[PDB]
């Protein structure tokens, strides 16, 4: 029962694969833009080129009980800066580039991602606009305590982003 | 016509006053409003949810403020020793002001009501220790060793089986308390395991908390 | 701010003629206006002030004139104890700016 | 015959301060204010500040706010004046002047 | 203490300065409708994304020296999309469409009130609401230094998808553009 | 009688206003109105033909 | 709008006028009120206090203010002579003066009800005696000796057995009454007891007691 | 008569002058809210200890002379714990949780009330309400001498702990520290 529900509310249909992140002990952080970076994914690819859908993401860590570390998922509307599946990388995870300090994100609907006790977690995000029928908001994966290990081991911890809409109208 | 005469106070303008003017288009009919999620009634919703604290807070840390976030522990660190001590009050600068409940008791002069405090464990999954989370009173001392911060109020953080606790600050006022961490037992690690952890601290108001008196800054 | 300047840089009046000197003010003080007399290695002294009175010491020679933000200086006639630099004064709000300065030659 | 006699000129190290005081004499002193005026080179002149020694009350220049510091003695019928932080550019001329009768307007004479 | 101090709707309540025009010895002066022209009230609004709020306006006239003089102004509010006014003969000062508010400077300061004019459901902070005009009645110059201020109230407040504030100060007025600690610091981590 | 305080905006003229004025003529009748054919209730009737 | 004239009155201030303002703060809550003992409804309410007037009043007692409290009486005094005699007007400067009563009439201009006058004796306990007091109506005459102010309202006070007595002025008017203090028996004290007794006089008013036209002073 | 007169609200219902404020030709005046500022008034105060009353505010401008200018002046309340204004062109001027009361001298004397500021339950004399700020509108100086004089009632009154009153002279405002005797003498005991 740990999922959890964005603001307390709620052939397409399927799970869709985004690509592995390298997480490494020198990394920053990663973000996705939907529905933007979703566009070129599967049945989507040729559907993109008005949309009215409710995403559900999931967010998984493969990690041995050797490593330690701890990450930040959430979900934050219109989402601007101050992109296909590579997505990007954060140049300041501090400010998240928007000069917004990240020890106030977590005012947004999030779940911490700690590599001891959980190795998934998962957000369910309605479709938030002032207009129904339309860069809606962006996905923010950045670490919070970096990866620390001892020599021997796995340096990279893939994370996996899977999207499975639900409650699609086109 | 009913004869009437002006009392004190026409023909001023006050800011606070709430009245009722005309609208400058009478026939506009503007954009029926539709359900928004994520709908806020008052900003006690806000004061409510857990942020994180900056415990980290040091000279050295200016250049790289992603260190700032959590601070360390080792197994260097021997038994008696604390670990980090901060004050809390949400309005002064300080490892309150990072949080979105300091910044919005800076609009605010008056405020009074409960805390809460939560710790979290990122370290490796077969470390296994004992912490002590110790809350002086506010108007006293600050603990000179383990023993004397054990008669105060105080919880037993033991994170080879539960990961996180909240401690809950009493009482507040504004017209402070002492929030220690002591070391119990020393870290314990086992080989090929990593000998450093780090520990982030999140805080949240309670339902109790009130504000009022706006004062810009 | 309050700023005023003096026109035009320097004079050139013999002994025996008319002197007019001009400071013009951004704003408008309406009343305070005054002259001060400095020559080389000594402190100024008062000659006219609010624009109309005489201080102690000075000749019929020196009369002041002008209204809101003109004014000037009429001197009829030169002497050859009148050398030396002309300032202006503003009484209207702190901090006071005083006048850019003026110097006279013969001609 | 009201005379105010400045001290001598001295030699300051940049960074270091300065006191600069001189006697009033030939009037009666608290009932008046007084006044301080720099002549920056080559031909300028600008109001430094004033005081009333009432109170004590005091205005300044919006430049001078952090740098000069006046202060009053009516036993011996002197006024001081204090610079600090002095720099290359600070040299310049100062004067002592009485103003008005509880006024800082009526130009000194 | 009760909840109503700390509510939505008081927390936007206050009225402040949104404007400063000043006329010289010009004779008109357009001014756009923007929330973000000061430090003030600017930060506050960035706490949310969505907002839909009712706008009410105050109009202050008065002389460089704070005397007033009987002299009559005009006040026009300028709908978004329609042209303005190139000068005080021109035409967009007889257009019909354009509502005007007639004040003298002995009149008190008139109130007007601008609805909901998004054709969306609430602005997106992350928003113009036109602009205005102001010119002395007549063809002629007034004799008479104009220095007025606008006031600024909002009525009916609504709030949705509360964000976290921002720690850098900042840079332009269009984009969220030497990175700060947003906390002060503090020799070692025992220290009181 | 009844005090009362004049509020901001006293003394102005709004375009968009909506008042009841004086009639200029207290006792003129007009002449009453009779049905006539093609009334428009609405701008949108011109926009459907 | 509804047409209506200015009345004569129009754009003044009066100081008696009883208006409502706008607050300058119109979401501000203060502090909720709580119960606080010793709440005072009206101004009467002091008034009815006892408290100690002053009859030792002498020019010689003003560097030492303490005797001014009480009066003496002493074994030398024989039967017949006048211990105290005082006019009683709350208002006037005198031995009201010094009484909460007295000075809350100085805020009013007319008064009028009734008061009393307790004595009380802190002399020694095996000391007996009896003493004289009477009230010589308004607008009458001082009494010459004892046997002509027995006539009158008179009250015999006993120390021997009741130590306090309650004498109660009929009627006061401001738009005085007569206090006088006679010796009945000598003082009577036996050896080893003091020879000299020492009386404070104490003064409340009534329930009738009323107050109007406020002027200060 | 009735108990009408003699109660406690109609006691302090009487309005005062609290105030007396001259400005020369500074620009500024700040002055700090004090009941104990005259002796009336004050000794009336210390009859009781615990106190919870309302505040009534009037401002009245005029000249020297008594004769009105049209100019426009600024009435500002600062509540506690709020900067005061260093000038006229300072930033406290603009903040918007200061409130603030435009009034002109032809306007007829504008009236504010202060609810209880104390966070406590009652004012206790054996006390801070905050400060006002005042000055002429504009950038430049206004060439006319303002003395204004502030009234000041008290609504809703209530008492606690009576006290006895105190018959020496006040000597400190802060603290009530030759004795004197509260009543006359006489050279006598049996005289009249």
């Amino acid at each position: 029962a740990n999922i959890v529900i964005a603001y307390g509310e709620w052939s397409v249909n399927r799970f869709f694969t985004l690509d592995t992140k390298s997480w490494a002990k020198d990394s920053k952080g990663w973000y996705w833009k939907f529905p933007d970076v979703l566009t070129e994914v599967g049945v989507f690819g040729q559907n993109a080129q008005l949309y009215r859908s409710g995403f559900c993401v999931h967010v998984q860590c493969n990690a041995s009980k050797f490593h330690q570390g701890a990450l930040l998922v959430a979900v934050l509307p219109e989402y601007v800066l101050g992109p296909g599946q590579v997505g990007a990388v954060l140049t300041h995870p501090y400010v998240l580039d928007a000069g917004i300090p990240l020890s106030q994100l977590t005012v947004c609907p999030h779940q911490w991602i700690n590599l001891r006790t959980n190795n998934c977690a998962t957000i369910i995000v309605p479709y938030m606009n002032t207009v129904p029928f339309d860069c809606n908001f962006g996905l923010l994966v950045i670490p919070v305590v970096p990866l620390d290990f001892n020599a021997g081991a796995t340096s990279e911890i893939p994370i996996t982003v899977t999207i499975a809409p639900m409650c699609a109208e086109f | 016509g009913i004869p009437t005469e002006l009392k004190p106070g026409t023909n001023q303008f006050l800011t606070t006053d709430d009245g009722v003017s005309a609208p400058i288009l009478p026939g506009f009919h503007p954009t029926p409003p539709i359900h928004i999620p994520g709908e806020v009634r008052n900003l006690l919703e806000i004061c409510r949810v857990e942020t994180i604290l900056e415990v980290n807070n040091l000279k050295t840390n200016e250049t790289t403020p992603m260190q700032r976030l959590c601070f360390p522990v080792s197994v260097q660190s021997k038994t008696g020793e604390l670990c980090a001590a901060f004050r809390a009050d949400p309005g002064r600068d300080g490892p309150w002001q990072s949080t979105i409940l300091g910044q919005l008791c800076r609009y605010y002069t008056q405020w009074s009501g409960s805390l809460e405090v939560t710790f979290m464990f990122a370290g490796s999954f077969m470390a296994t220790g004992k912490m002590l989370i110790a809350y002086t009173p506010p108007g006293g001392s600050v603990p000179a060793d383990r023993i004397t911060a054990m008669l105060g109020t105080h919880v037993i953080w033991d994170f080879g089986l539960q990961s996180s606790v909240t401690l809950v600050v009493p009482w507040i006022s504004n017209t402070t308390g002492i929030i220690t961490i002591w070391y119990q037992t020393n870290y314990v690690v086992p080989i090929g395991a990593p000998t450093t952890a780090y520990i982030v601290a999140l805080a949240a108001a309670q339902d109790n908390f009130t504000m009022k008196l706006c004062k810009d800054t | 701010d309050i700023q005023m300047t003096q026109s035009p840089a320097s004079l050139s009046v013999s002994v025996g003629e008319t002197v007019t000197i001009t400071c013009r003010a951004s704003e408008n003080i309406y009343s305070n206006l005054a002259w001060y007399q400095q020559k080389q290695g000594k402190s100024p002294q008062l000659l006219v002030y609010a624009a109309t009175n005489l201080a102690d010491g000075v000749p019929s020679r020196f009369s002041g004139s002008g209204s809101g933000t003109q004014y000037s200086l009429k001197i009829n006639s030169l002497q050859s104890e009148d050398f030396g630099t002309y300032y202006c004064q503003q009484f209207w709000d702190t901090p006071f700016t005083f006048g850019s300065g003026t110097k006279l030659a013969i001609k | 015959e009201v005379q105010l006699q400045q001290s001598g000129p001295e030699l300051v190290k940049p960074g270091a301060s300065v006191k600069m005081s001189c006697k009033t004499s030939g009037y009666t002193f608290t009932e008046n204010t007084m006044h301080w005026v720099r002549q920056s080179h080559g031909k300028s002149l600008e109001w430094i500040g004033g005081i009333y020694p009432k109170n004590d009350d005091t205005k300044y220049n919006q430049k001078f706010k952090g740098k000069a510091t006046l202060t009053v003695d009516k036993s011996s019928s002197t006024a001081c004046m204090e610079l600090r932080s002095l720099t290359s550019e600070d040299s310049a001329v100062y004067y002592c002047a009485r103003g008005d009768y509880e006024n800082y307007f009526y130009a000194m004479d | 203490h009760s909840t109503q101090e700390t509510a939505i709707g008081n927390f936007f309540s206050r009225a402040g300065l949104v404007s400063i025009i000043t006329m010289p010895t010009d004779g008109y002066a357009n001014w756009d409708i923007d929330l973000m022209g000061y430090a003030q009230l600017r930060r506050k609004c960035e706490l949310f994304t969505y907002m839909r709020f009712d706008a009410e306006f105050t109009f202050v006239v008065a002389k460089p020296n704070g005397e007033l003089v009987p002299q009559l102004l005009q006040y026009m509010y300028v709908p978004p999309g329609a042209p303005k006014p190139t000068s005080r003969d021109s035409f967009a000062w007889q257009t019909a469409t354009n509502p005007s508010v007639f004040v003298k400077m002995t009149d008190p300061p008139a109130q007007v009130s601008v609805p909901f004019m998004s054709p969306a459901s609430a602005y997106q902070w992350f928003n113009m609401m036109g602009t205005f005009s102001i010119r002395t009645v007549g063809t002629k110059k007034s004799p008479h230094s104009i220095t007025l201020r606008v006031y600024m109230r909002i009525k009916h407040v609504r709030a949705w998808i509360p964000r976290p504030l921002r720690n850098q100060p900042y840079l332009f007025k269009t984009n969220p553009n030497d990175i700060k600690c947003t906390s002060t610091s503090r020799d070692k981590i025992t220290t009181l």
